[PDB]
């Protein structure tokens, strides 16, 4: 507890609240509401060879193994998000240099999920 | 020769008569009660002066508010609307006092405020009016006049405001969807026959009730700018508020009535902050963010701004919004957006409620009058989107939960 | 056909994009780097997504772009202007992945963005060019063009921007202030042959330069939307970031020449982040506060809003501010009164310097070519009103002396 905030700016789809907690009671920019909760029980890219999603998913196939020459354009990889699966395609053209995932694992846009050198 | 104006008004045609006055050289002098000490107007102004701890009786008060734009060096002096506009004490004190009143003579002012003395000037100059049992369901149509001192009189076109709610007017459209190139040219010609028969000068708007016969029958006459002026300034590019300064300095009218010309429709939208669930309560409070709408087809002429605190002892309108397109389908179609693109956080609206009117059939059709609000209580039981400023509330609290 | 699109852009012409989808009743998709986080586009569109912790490089990468527009379920792309909008291969990967591009085809961007290739293409269509010894102090005329994928093409008229410093555009006015009617028509006709020459297809500009003599030469064809756009909006009534969108997704173009009309003169501002006084060197910051213009004639395409701090990885431009009136006297005072209507606290601007141009007699006059900035430096020495937060300070410390 000594770690978590009571007070903290919360940015959400361009807007920032400045929120002060405290069933939680909750100030949103001056204004205090009741809440209840219901409880329910890798490398950031250096390169602009590294291959990002821009939207957070699940992988369903990784079509590359390390090494491989790819050139921009080639599907490298399929990702589940938004009740579809869409193939990734690469940003640059070379080498694999590594991959950071396999199947199954979630990924989010600030993940690097495969290397390739120009 | 006239240097200086004491705009005698607050809110969002204070604003208007500034931004005329500052495009014609002018010097423009604000008047606030207290309450307005931080409204629009005042900010923006060359020169602003308390009038009064009392939230209104300063404003009303003909008197002092001369004895300022006397005291001040102003040659002129501007009613805006609502207020001391159609009061006629003050056109005479300010003709007395060597100040040029921004109207017509006190002497036409009191004429047709008389509703009785009106209608016989009316019925005189060959005009039809009401009768004791009025007009049914009619649609409002009103016609823009502009006279000069010279005995010029024109028109710009009429505006279709049948659009209401008890009466009060909620939308007003420029020139009437309803109305043929005929209609409009008899109801234009007849208002500039009324107005020359008074012998009026300046800025007026001559009211009319058309019955489901075909029957034009005056009703007012708005001896003073109104709400709606921006519809028919849209539509034809006239600055009217700039030419009311100019007749009253003694000009003549820039325009004969062929070169009055209008192209497309305009529309306009008395943003009030009022809740129309709550049978339109007002929701007087602080605006806590507010982006204006922008673009194409659109004008905005506001009393708020971000952070603004709306005070509770004047009206509920916070800006007019005023979207223009070359036709009826344009116009709703971007009427529906610049709604949407108007912005506003922390006080609720009338524009939701005004997309389920534009929203509505009747009206897209185009075929209304007074009636249709009250005959369509169902605009008011509309989907309210859950507020942002809520979900982030929400957000917040699982961010809690999940760390402490 | 089409129901979502990827503002693929930031700043204003994002913003303008998301006015123009909401329009047409079109979920909008905004794109931001991290430093563009809070941009109004990102707070105003139906949906975001980040696109790197750079400023730039996620904005120029034509391949991810494309993923997120297909992964997001758009069914065509909007490139704004500057970034991917002169460049083919994002057209090409468009058309590749089934992602209509809001643009022409890759072909016409590609010959018309090679200097040389597309001189041969208007030389072979018979059309004047320059000369390698260029033309002198030209007056920089362009025309707008429409063009659909059935073979209609059109024009609104052109613009005029002779205003501007060191090849950048300041002031743009539309029609011209120095062209007859007759420059007017064959301008306009010689671009829209230009553009059939080279088998265009959606919104083009065709730039020319004009000598002394009232000779035209080709100089340029801007294969995108342009910045000034708004002002060929403003005297004709038509969207054109609408029919970009109409075009693609097949229609046919909504106006014949004939039916293309103007009425007045348009004028806008870049109103930019920087300091004229210190050589127009940047002054990125925090705005503190921001009223925006309103009333009459008066049109703003703004990136920036209330509190808003300007990112310094990209351009200076805070809004676009777009007069308009019924002719030239008028639109100059407009523009004078909207410059000042425009209030930005807490960053220089280049609104001063702006009203130093309008003031100017040769402006006024309405004779001038690309040399007049530089033939007239005078133009930066200005009054520098003092800022009321140093007023502000000065009252403070009274206070402070005199209570203690």
């Amino acid at each position: 507890s000594r770690f978590a905030p009571t007070e903290f700016n919360v940015t959400l789809h361009g807007e920032t609240f400045h929120i002060k907690l405290t069933p939680f009671y909750v100030s949103v920019d001056g204004v205090t509401e009741e809440v209840v909760v219901e409880i329910l029980n890798r490398p950031r890219p250096t390169h602009a060879g590294c291959v990002t999603t821009a939207m957070p998913g699940t992988i369903v196939d990784v079509k590359v193994n390390v090494g491989d020459k790819v050139s921009a354009g080639d599907a490298v990889l399929v990702i589940e998000a938004m009740k579809m699966e869409n193939e990734i395609q690469a940003s640059k053209s070379g080498v694999v240099v590594a991959i950071n995932v396999k199947k199954g694992d979630s990924v989010t846009p600030d993940e690097a999920l495969l290397e390739i050198q120009p | 020769m006239i240097k200086k104006i004491l705009i005698a008004n607050r809110g969002e045609i204070a604003v208007r008569i500034v931004r005329a006055c500052s495009e014609m050289g002018i010097k423009s002098v604000a008047i606030y009660s207290d309450a307005d000490r931080h409204a629009l107007h005042v900010k923006k102004a060359d020169e602003a002066y308390n009038i009064g701890s009392d939230p209104v009786l300063g404003y009303l008060n003909a008197h002092n508010i001369v004895n300022l734009a006397v005291a001040s060096g102003c040659d002129a002096l501007h009613p805006g609307y609502g207020f001391l506009s159609e009061n006629p004490e003050l056109a005479e004190i300010c003709a007395r006092r060597g100040i040029k009143f921004i109207g017509p003579d006190a002497k036409v002012i009191r004429q047709m405020g008389d509703k009785i003395q009106a209608r016989t000037a009316m019925i005189k100059a060959g005009i039809p009016c009401v009768g004791s049992s009025g007009v049914v369901n009619p649609r409002h149509i009103e016609v823009q006049v502009l006279a000069d001192s010279h005995g010029n009189v024109i028109h710009l076109f009429e505006r279709d405001c049948s659009i209401q709610r008890r009466n009060q007017k909620l939308i007003e459209i420029a020139p009437s969807p309803q109305l043929s190139k005929a209609q409009r040219e008899y109801i234009g010609n007849l208002a500039v026959k009324a107005a020359k028969a008074v012998g009026y000068k300046n800025a007026g708007t001559v009211e009319f009730l058309l019955d489901s016969d075909n029957n034009f029958y005056f009703m007012e006459m708005n001896t003073r700018l109104q709400v709606e002026h921006t519809v028919t300034e849209q539509i034809t590019g006239i600055d009217i508020v700039q030419e009311q300064i100019r007749v009253a300095d003694g000009q003549r009218l820039q325009y004969k009535q062929s070169e009055v010309q209008y192209r497309g429709f305009a529309m306009e939208f008395r943003i009030n902050a009022e809740d129309p669930k709550n049978d339109f309560l007002p929701s007087f409070g602080k605006i806590t963010r507010y982006y204006a709408p922008g673009g194409p087809g659109i004008r905005m002429d506001a009393a708020m701004y971000s952070g603004y605190v709306i005070p509770p002892y004047y009206d509920s309108m916070c800006a007019k919004l005023t979207v223009w397109a070359l036709n009826w389908e344009s116009v709703v179609e971007r009427g529906r957006r610049a709604l949407n693109d108007t912005v506003v956080y922390g006080v609720k609206t009338t524009i939701p409620y005004y997309q389920e009117i534009l929203k509505h059939p009747d009206f897209r059709n185009a075929i209304f009058n007074t009636s249709f609000v009250e005959s369509h209580p169902e605009l008011a039981n509309y989907a309210t989107q859950f507020p942002r400023e809520l979900v982030a509330a929400a957000i917040s609290a699982a961010i809690a939960a999940h760390e402490g």
